[PDB]
């Protein structure tokens, strides 16, 4: 289940690797989408805690 | 007998040296 | 300011890498330079001493101590080449010092096994590599694959502590010629030069 | 160029002969390199070299080790050269295996390769194998 | 010395002198390395091959190897800078 | 108007025939230090028993030595890395005996030199300049520290530094080549291509401005009366000398500008001896060149030799004929 | 040794502190642009 | 070894100390983008 | 025609100077592709279980208080130096030694016990304080057979 | 036995080394404050 | 001494502590018993002087001439050991082990520097009486080996038991019948063994220690670089000090 | 004794005395023109150009 969790938090990264940048340096795109960048934002500050909690509780 | 050619050499050498920035050839304009 | 203290600390943070045993400990970085040498000199002291020679008297080729010679201060110290690394204080020769430097009867009588250990690893893990990660010295051959830690340490923040003291020479001196005003160049229409004395 | 011809070891005190596998050519050349090859590099020792690996230095320790079972003994079970006294505490061996955790995960049959390595690295280099900086 | 006789009975001659060779010498005798070879070694000057056994410290274990190679072993002058050296002659493969 | 100010207006005086300032007050004592115990060191001082084995080396002429052959010997290796001026030597004949001159004139001349450094920038400052005159300095800076200093530090003997001699440079080139194989270390071929490049580019620019020189001599005077000092007037056609090195290799490769030529002119040879600099100074932590000793190997397991072991070969030999008698042990670990 | 050592802890500190307070001095306004 | 949950991921982390490098030659390739101005 | 060996997928690969096979040279399974060594599973012929092991320790243990009892001698002389070389020549497998036989939680707390007054002596006696390095080799023999009271 | 550990290093490598020119092709084709 | 013990190694280490001899307090008597042996035997030499033809005021006798030492403090010598043999009337040392040489080099006027090593190896040395006391005095002769071992290399590649043995550098020298005979005694490189005289005596002995300390005075001759030049004789004073068990 | 850890390479109070005496030497002649000197004087540049 770790495995699973953390493959998608790879995958979530990789999608905020190259789409973040992109939505801050066009000159209009981050305030007309930012809830939908927070929103993948609290995705993955849950993701590390959902796998930190998975990994304290198998160790 | 042969340290003493290479003393003066090296001090002749030297002596050069103290010539040539202190007797130089002072650059002119005009 | 801080490109010089950044390289002041780059050359001693090196050094740290280089020499010091103790918070850079040898089971984790390897043996230091002057640790992997009196490693050498002590193991064969132990592999001559079983063979039944008495160390402390064994004369060497230039009529000091093979083994166990004096410092230039007194104290009983190893012999050979490693003389200049005396001031050694490693944790596996350390148990075999008295005041007067390397006790003469702890050697003979109570030397222990996993110090026997402890000086083979480091001699055969001195910080001696080639950039390829040859293990050895310069005429080695190609079969370990091993370059000390401390030698990667110290020879990388090394490189770097130089370059960033060229970096406080740079921007030190751009910053003072650019507080005065002549870092683009000189001005044409007042040269400094040209309102001094004939200098002769 | 590996032929069978090369890789035909004695494997035993009586004289008996094997052919090593292209496995246990790569596989114990790997192993000797990591585990041993600190102090036995080239078939010399570092630190004791009047006691090499060298096939005429094999032949006269008094348990003779010339052979693939002989070398695998030494490993599990390491003497002076006379064979006299143990020397487990100051060698690597599996007797002293909890002193040396790189002896620690070694099967008898990575003991094969690695005395595999030293009986066939004569076979290919032969004054190179334990002859030291001279045939550097 | 520039011309030093015995020089066959160091180390090369299959025939060891006991009073000037090294303990590398005793290494072509199987059973001698270390610890045979290394009481002739440390011990004074012999006479002969029959000073060996006087050596204080054998066992009978340690006479019975040398026994096997009385017929390799030798005494001559021992001539001291080969003395000195018979431990370690700073020699090493 | 107070004594202090008047001697700083002194110091920092531009019209002085040499300029002191504040880093020749560290320059002019060390540096004439140095000097004088170095010439007083080469004409006559007695042997110095640099190896620590109690074998002196001659290094000065009163004692049978030439100019090539003569040298100020390093220090002893029983000193190693500790401090050895006069004071700690109980008689001079003992600081004498041990190599104490070496000591002396090594820390005074790095300190001279660095601020030879710094007194470079502070010309240039009171003169109006840009800085970086001293930058460029600081790559011979880096080598002489290099080979007095660092080497020394990492050895951990001042006996392992270059000795003060013509001599005695050629054998601390072979030992380290041998200990460390500085051939094979691609930070002494930048070195080299820092020096055969730079006295190309010296080569070079100095050939296409004479090329291009102006008409304004006659065939009996000498051509550089053309130039007059202080003239505002370009002396070469820098357009005819573009134009000539642009159709001997092709027009792309040529500078135009002759502000990124002369930067160009600066850079090479100082990137490259501040590379070779950093290879001293890394392998004095034996950080050493390319190993490539056995690594061709046939499909029977046998060793093909390559250049790179007969390069083995010499070294071979330089180290095991180095310091013959001090090495008790199997391994030069220093 | 020690008469000498006196001697040159002297001298060292006298051109040492000759360094430093000349470039306390007001070192940075002595350049020819102003003052 | 990675721990036993995460050593799918073993060849990820094989690039992941390389990913440094690659930022000082983006700085080149958006400076090339931009033609350099 | 050469022998080609693109990394393990295009040709031989199990050929002796293939670098990039990383397990697909050999049969048994690596302990990781970044290894040259097994795991240590069964196979391996290091038992930890073995009697010669635990013999070795429990030597290293017996011998330990033979050292830790001539701790005095030296006290009631000043050689502080003697002190501190006798918790360190002989005593530097105590800590191995101890470690390994300490399996339940109680041996644990009643190990470091030991080691804390091992430290007590030691800091006393570069401190050379002489009464403080009787009373912390008393303490530290006394956790000593409290541990190997034990097991 | 396919070998998934080149594999896995290649395809690492080749996914991270596209990532970054990914977002300056993005942003040149977005017309965004290069 | 119980002093010095109570130091540590980096208290010490620099200081030159380690160069110097323990001294004895107290004038007390020993009586060695059958199996009674000297253990740490320190013998400090503080006076050198090398024997030299000088002109003083009108005349050209031979003088000891006192010289500066300039291997720095490396020349004492400690840890020598060996039984104490107690015969019927005297007492006797035989030592055996320990630091028993020490390489020195003193330099006379006019600059000749004279190695020499200073050592009591092979010392069997006599005592007057049975105990040892404060007017005890112990003394005999010891055998100095040579100054270079032969495995010593001269400037030119040549030594006694490794090495050229040619002037190598001279290859036309190797030509006739006579060759390079008049090279011959620097190619011949020649382990030398000569004697030494010291002659110890007690002036302080602690009896509650053990020990035993006084002064002594010693001769022997210098280093002959393998029988190429004479040596000369170097008279070395100085203090001492042992523990008898 | 030169490997002894001494401040400064103090090993008597001679070097000390000198070393003080040395630096406050050179402090009392740029005190000369620098004592006198009004601590609440600022400026707002990259350099101070104000007094002699
Ligand atoms: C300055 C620029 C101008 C150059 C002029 C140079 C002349 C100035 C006067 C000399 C200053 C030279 C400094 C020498 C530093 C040194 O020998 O450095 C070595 C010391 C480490 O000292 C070693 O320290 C060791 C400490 O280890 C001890 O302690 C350890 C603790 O565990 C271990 O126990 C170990 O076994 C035990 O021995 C030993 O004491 C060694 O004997 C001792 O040599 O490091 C240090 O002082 C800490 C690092 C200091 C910074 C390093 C600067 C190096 C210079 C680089 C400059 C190159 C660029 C020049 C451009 C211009
Ligand atoms: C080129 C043409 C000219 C171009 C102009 C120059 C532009 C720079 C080009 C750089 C060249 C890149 C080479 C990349 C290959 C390489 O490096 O490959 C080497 C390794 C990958 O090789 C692995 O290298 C390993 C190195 O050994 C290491 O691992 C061994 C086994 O683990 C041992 O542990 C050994 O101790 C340890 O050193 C082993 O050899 C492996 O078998 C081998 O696979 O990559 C590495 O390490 C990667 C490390 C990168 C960080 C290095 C920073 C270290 C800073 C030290 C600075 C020293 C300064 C002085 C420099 C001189
Ligand atoms: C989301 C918050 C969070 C965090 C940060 C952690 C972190 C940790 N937990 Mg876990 N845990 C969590 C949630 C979390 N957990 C949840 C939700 C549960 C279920 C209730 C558990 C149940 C659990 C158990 C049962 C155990 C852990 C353990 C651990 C530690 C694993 C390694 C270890 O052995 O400790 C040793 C200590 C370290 C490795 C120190 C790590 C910290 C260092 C200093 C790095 C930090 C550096 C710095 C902050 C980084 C730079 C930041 C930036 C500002 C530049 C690690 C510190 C283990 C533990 O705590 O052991 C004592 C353990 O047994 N956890
Ligand atoms: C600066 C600190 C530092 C240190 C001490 C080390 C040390 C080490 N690294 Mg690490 N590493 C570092 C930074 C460092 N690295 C950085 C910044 C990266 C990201 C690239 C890495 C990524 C990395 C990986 C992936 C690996 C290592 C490995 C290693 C080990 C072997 C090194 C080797 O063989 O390389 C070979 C030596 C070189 C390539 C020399 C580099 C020469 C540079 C390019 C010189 C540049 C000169 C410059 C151009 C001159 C002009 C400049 C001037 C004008 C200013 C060694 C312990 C290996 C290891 O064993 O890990 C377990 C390994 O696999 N490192
Ligand atoms: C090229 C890039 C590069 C790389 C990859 C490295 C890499 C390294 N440097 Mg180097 N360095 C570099 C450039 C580089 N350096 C340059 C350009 C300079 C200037 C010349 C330096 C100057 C330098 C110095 C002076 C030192 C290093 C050191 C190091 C090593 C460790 C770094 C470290 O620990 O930071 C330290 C991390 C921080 C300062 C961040 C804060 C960390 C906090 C304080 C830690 C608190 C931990 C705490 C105890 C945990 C308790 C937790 C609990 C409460 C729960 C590492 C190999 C160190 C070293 O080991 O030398 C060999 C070192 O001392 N570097
Ligand atoms: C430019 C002046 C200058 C300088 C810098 C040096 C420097 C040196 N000389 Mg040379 N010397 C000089 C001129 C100089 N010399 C002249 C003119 C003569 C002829 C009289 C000599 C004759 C001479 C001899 C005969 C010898 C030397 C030696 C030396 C070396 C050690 C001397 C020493 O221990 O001083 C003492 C140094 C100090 C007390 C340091 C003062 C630095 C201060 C304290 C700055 C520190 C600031 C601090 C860290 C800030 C912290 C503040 C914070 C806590 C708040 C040193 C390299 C010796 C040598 O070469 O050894 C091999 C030696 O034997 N000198
Ligand atoms: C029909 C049939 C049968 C078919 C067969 C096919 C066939 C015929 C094939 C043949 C093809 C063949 C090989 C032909 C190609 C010819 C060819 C190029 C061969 C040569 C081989 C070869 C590889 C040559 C390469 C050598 C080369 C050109 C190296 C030069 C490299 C180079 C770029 C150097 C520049 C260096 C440099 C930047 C120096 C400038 C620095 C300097 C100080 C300049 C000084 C300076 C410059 C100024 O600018 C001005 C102003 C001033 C003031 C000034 O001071
Ligand atoms: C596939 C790998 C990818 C690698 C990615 C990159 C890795 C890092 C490389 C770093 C490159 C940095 C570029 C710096 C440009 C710069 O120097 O401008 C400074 C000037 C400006 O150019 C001048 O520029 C002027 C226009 S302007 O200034 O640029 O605006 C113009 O007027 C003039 O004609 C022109 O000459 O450049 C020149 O004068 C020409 C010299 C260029 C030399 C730089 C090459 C590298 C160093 C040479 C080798 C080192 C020497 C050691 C040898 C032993
Ligand atoms: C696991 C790898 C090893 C193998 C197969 C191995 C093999 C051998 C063998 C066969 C001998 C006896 C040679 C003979 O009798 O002629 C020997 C001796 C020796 N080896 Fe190793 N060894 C290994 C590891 C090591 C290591 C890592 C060291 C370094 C610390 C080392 C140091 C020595 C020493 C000192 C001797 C001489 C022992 C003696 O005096 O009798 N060995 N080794
Ligand atoms: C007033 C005053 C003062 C004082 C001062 C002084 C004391 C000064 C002096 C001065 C001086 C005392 C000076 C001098 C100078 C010198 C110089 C400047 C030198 C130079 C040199 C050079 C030039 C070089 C040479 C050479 C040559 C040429 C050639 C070769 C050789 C040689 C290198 C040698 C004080 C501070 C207290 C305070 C304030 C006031
Ligand atoms: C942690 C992690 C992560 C992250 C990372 C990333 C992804 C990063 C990024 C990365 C990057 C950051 C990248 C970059 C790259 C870059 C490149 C690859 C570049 C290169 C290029 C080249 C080299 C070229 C250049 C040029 C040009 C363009 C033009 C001019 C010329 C030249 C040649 C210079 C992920 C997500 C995976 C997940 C897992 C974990
Ligand atoms: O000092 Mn000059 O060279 Ca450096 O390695 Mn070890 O130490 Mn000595 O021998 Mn090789």
């Amino acid at each position: 289940m770790i495995t699973l969790l953390v493959a998608l938090l790879v995958l979530i990264s990789l999608g905020l690797v190259v789409t973040v940048p992109v939505a801050l340096a066009t000159p209009g795109e981050w305030e007309i989408a930012k809830g939908k960048f927070n929103r993948f934002f609290q995705i993955w500050v849950f993701l590390v805690i959902v796998i930190a909690a998975a990994d304290g509780i198998s160790s | 007998m042969e340290a003493l050619v290479y003393t003066f050499l090296l001090i002749g050498t030297l002596m050069v040296i103290f010539f040539a920035v202190f007797f130089r050839e002072t650059p002119r304009i005009l | 300011y801080s490109l010089a203290a950044i390289s002041l600390m780059g050359f001693t943070a090196a050094l740290y890498s280089w020499y010091n045993n103790t918070a850079y400990p040898s089971e984790l970085y390897g043996p230091t330079g002057p640790e992997a040498s009196q490693a050498q000199a002590f193991t064969f002291l132990v592999r001559d001493q079983r063979l039944g020679a008495n160390v402390s008297s064994a004369q060497g080729p230039t009529g000091l101590g093979k083994y166990l010679m004096r410092s230039p201060s007194g104290e009983i110290i190893f012999g050979g080449e490693t003389m200049r690394f005396w001031d050694l204080r490693a944790p596996w020769v350390e148990p075999l010092r008295g005041p007067n430097g390397l006790d003469i009867n702890k050697i003979k009588n109570d030397i222990q096994p996993w110090q026997e250990r402890r000086a083979a690893e480091y001699m055969t893990h001195a910080p001696l590599g080639s950039l390829n990660s040859v293990g050895g010295v310069a005429t080695e051959i190609n079969s370990v694959n091993y370059v000390s830690p401390r030698s990667w340490l110290c020879c990388s923040h090394f490189f770097l502590a130089f370059f960033f003291l060229v970096g406080h020479w740079w921007h030190s001196g751009r910053a003072r010629a650019a507080a005065a005003g002549f870092e683009k160049g000189i001005n044409r229409a007042n040269e400094p030069v040209l309102s001094m004395r004939p200098i002769d | 160029d590996l032929d069978e011809a090369t890789r035909t070891v004695v494997v035993d005190n009586a004289g008996n002969t094997t052919v090593l596998t292209p496995e246990q050519v790569k596989r114990g050349k790997r192993l000797f390199n990591a585990t041993c090859g600190a102090c036995h590099v080239g078939g010399i020792t570092k630190t004791n070299p009047n006691v090499g690996l060298d096939p005429e230095a094999l032949s006269l320790a008094t348990p003779r080790r010339d052979n693939i079972s002989a070398l695998v003994d030494y490993i599990k079970n390491p003497t002076t050269y006379d064979g006299l006294e143990s020397i487990a505490e100051v060698h690597p061996s599996i007797k002293s295996a909890d002193i040396y955790p790189r002896m620690r995960s070694l099967t008898d049959e990575d003991l094969y390769s690695i005395a595999g390595h030293i009986m066939l690295s004569p076979k290919i280099a032969s004054e190179k194998w334990g002859g030291g900086k001279i045939y550097y | 010395v520039i011309d030093y006789e015995n020089i066959g009975y160091l180390g090369g001659s299959s025939i060891v002198d006991i009073n000037n060779a090294n303990v590398r010498a005793y290494l072509k005798m199987p059973g001698m390395y270390p610890t045979v070879a290394g009481k002739i070694v440390s011990h004074g000057p012999y006479s002969g091959v029959a000073d060996l056994y006087k050596i204080p410290g054998l066992s009978s274990a340690e006479a019975d190897v040398i026994k096997k190679y009385e017929s390799r072993l030798t005494a001559k002058t021992p001539s001291p800078d080969y003395v000195i050296d018979r431990i370690n002659n700073g020699l090493y493969r | 108007v107070s004594l202090w100010e008047r001697f700083c207006a002194w110091i920092t005086s531009t019209e002085n025939r040499l300029y002191i300032g504040w880093f020749g007050c560290l320059m002019f004592p060390t540096l004439l230090t140095a000097t004088s115990c170095f010439i007083i060191a080469f004409i006559a001082a007695p042997p110095v028993d640099i190896d620590g084995i109690r074998e002196p080396v001659a290094g000065s002429l009163l004692y049978g030595n030439n100019i090539i052959s003569g040298a100020v010997v390093p220090s002893s290796n029983a000193i190693g890395m500790h401090f050895y001026p006069i004071w700690e030597a109980a008689s001079i004949d003992e600081w004498l005996y041990n190599g104490g001159p070496y000591q002396l004139i090594v820390l005074h001349f790095l300190l001279g030199v660095s601020a030879y450094m710094g007194r470079e920038w502070e010309l240039s400052y009171r003169l109006g300049m840009r800085p970086w005159i001293f930058v460029a300095f600081s790559a011979p800076v880096a080598a002489a520290s290099a080979v007095f200093l660092v080497y020394p530090i990492g050895q951990g003997s001042f006996s392992d530094g270059m000795p003060l001699g013509i001599s005695g440079t050629f054998n601390f080139m072979l030992v380290f080549q041998a200990e460390h194989n500085i051939l094979m270390h691609p930070f002494h071929m930048a070195g080299v291509a820092g020096v055969f490049g730079g006295s190309l580019f010296s080569a070079m620019h100095g050939s296409l401005v004479t090329s291009s020189l102006i008409r304004e001599t006659t065939e009996n005077e000498s051509t550089n009366y053309g130039y007059k000092f202080g003239q505002e007037e370009e002396t070469y056609n820098i357009v005819a000398a573009h134009g000539y090195f642009g159709r001997l290799i092709f027009q792309y490769a040529s500078f135009n500008n002759s502000r990124a030529l002369h930067f160009f002119l600066a850079l090479w040879p100082v990137v490259g001896i501040w590379i070779t600099s950093m290879g001293i100074s890394t392998m004095a932590f034996n950080l050493n060149g390319f190993n490539f000793n056995q690594s061709v190997v046939d499909s029977q397991g046998r060793v093909i030799n390559t250049w790179a072991d007969i390069l083995n070969r010499a070294n071979l030999g330089i180290e095991v004929m180095h310091e013959r008698n001090a090495h008790n042990f199997p391994l030069d670990l220093a | 040794m020690l008469t000498l050592k006196i001697l040159v802890y002297t001298t060292v500190i006298f051109f040492v502190s000759l360094f430093i307070f000349g470039f306390l001095s007001s070192d940075p306004s002595r350049n020819p642009n102003r003052k | 070894r990675l721990p036993e949950a995460y050593v799918v991921f073993s060849p990820i982390v094989d690039v992941l100390p390389i990913i440094p490098v690659f930022f000082l030659l983006l700085a080149f390739v958006w400076q090339a983008a931009i033609g350099f101005r | 025609s050469p022998r080609f060996s693109v990394f393990g997928l295009v040709g031989d690969g199990t050929s002796y100077s293939e670098g990039a096979a990383y397990g697909t040279d050999q049969a048994d399974k690596l302990y990781s592709p970044y290894s040259v060594y097994s795991p240590e599973g069964e196979k391996s012929l290091y038992k930890p279980d073995n009697a010669e092991y635990l013999a070795r320790k429990k030597a290293v243990l017996a011998e330990t208080k033979n050292r830790l009892q001539k701790i005095p001698a030296y006290v009631d002389k000043k050689e502080w130096f003697n002190v501190k070389d006798e918790l360190t020549r002989y005593m530097y497998e105590t800590r191995g030694a101890v470690r390994s036989l300490s399996s339940s939680v109680t041996q644990k707390e009643k190990a470091e016990v030991f080691f804390r007054a091992l430290e007590d002596t030691y800091g006393a006696a570069t401190l050379k304080k002489g009464d403080a390095v009787k009373a912390s080799n008393d303490k530290a023999i006394a956790a000593l057979d409290a541990f190997t009271a034990t097991l | 036995m396919i070998n998934w550990q080149v594999i896995g290093q290649l395809m690492s490598t080749a996914v991270i080394m596209l990532a970054g020119p990914a977002v300056i092709v993005l942003l040149a084709l977005k017309k965004g404050n290069l | 001494k119980s002093q010095i013990n109570e130091l540590s190694y980096l208290q010490v280490k620099g200081t030159g502590l380690a160069n110097r001899c323990a001294e004895v307090v107290g004038e007390d008597s020993i009586k060695p018993k059958p199996g009674a042996k000297l253990v740490d035997m320190c013998i400090e030499p503080k006076a050198w002087a090398v024997e030299e033809e000088v002109g003083k005021a009108g005349k050209t006798e031979k003088k000891f001439v006192n010289s500066k030492v300039m291997t720095r403090q490396t020349y004492t010598l400690d840890a020598i050991e060996g039984p104490i043999t107690v015969d019927g009337g005297k007492i006797t040392f035989n030592e055996k082990e320990g630091i028993d040489y020490a390489a020195t080099t003193v330099q006379l006027p006019g600059g000749e520097r004279v190695p020499f090593l200073f050592t009591v190896k092979d010392l069997v040395a006599k005592g007057n009486g049975d105990t040892f006391k404060p007017g005890f005095q112990m003394g005999g002769d010891f055998n100095t080996p040579s100054y270079r071992t032969g495995l010593f290399l001269d400037p030119k590649g040549r030594g006694g038991t490794t090495g050229y043995d040619m002037a190598v550098a001279l290859p036309a020298l190797q030509l006739g019948e006579e060759g390079d005979a008049e090279l011959f005694g620097e190619n011949n490189k020649v382990f030398d063994i000569t004697q030494g005289r010291i002659e110890m005596e007690v002036n302080k002995v602690n009896a509650e220690d053990s020990e035993i300390g006084g002064v002594f005075v010693a001769t022997q001759l210098s280093d002959t670089d393998m029988g190429s030049k004479t040596p000369k004789k170097v008279l070395t004073k100085g203090i001492f000090y042992a523990k008898v068990d | 004794t030169e490997g002894t850890n001494e401040w400064f390479g103090v090993d008597d109070l001679r070097l000390l005395a000198v070393l003080f005496l040395g630096h406050w030497a050179i402090l009392s002649l740029w005190l000369g023109s620098y004592g006198d000197s009004n601590e609440d004087e600022d400026f707002f540049g990259e350099i101070d150009y104000s007094a002699r």
